[PDB]
């Protein structure tokens, strides 16, 4: 029973969670977004130039957490903390 | 009444404006042929 095959088990599950948890975010995030998007959009096409803006803006948000899960995410598996 | 032959934002719903607008529209071609029927018998 070698401890760093329990170690990598251990990382590789923990990676793998954060991983779909963020796929779960950033697709919902997104998608929900893009509804704002095109329903603004259908209601009046001048507003399509104006709506990225704000819309633009919660991708940012939405993303950037998705981002950072991939990165602290890489920590896991690739530099396992604890790992011996 | 005949049917002759952006998008707007109708609230509550398209058909409750209509129906509340429709018995005003009776009313203002009323009024409208009152005011011009003085006007003829002046």
């Amino acid at each position: 029973l070698d401890p760093n095959a329990i170690i990598t088990a251990g990382a590789l599950i923990g990676g793998g969670l954060i991983m779909g948890g963020g796929a779960i975010g950033a697709g919902i995030g997104d998608g929900i977004a893009g509804n704002a998007l095109i329903s603004g959009i259908a209601r009046q096409p001048e507003a399509q130039g104006r709506l990225f803006t704000p819309f633009f803006i919660t991708v940012g948000l939405v993303e950037a957490a998705y981002f950072i899960n991939l990165a602290f995410m890489a920590l896991f598996v690739f530099a396992t903390p604890g790992l011996q | 009444m005949e049917v002759e032959y952006t998008l707007y934002s109708f609230e509550p719903d398209p058909e409750t404006l209509f129906d509340a607008l429709l018995p005003r529209y009776i009313a203002t071609r009323v009024y409208a042929a009152l005011l011009e029927a003085a006007a003829s018998e002046s």
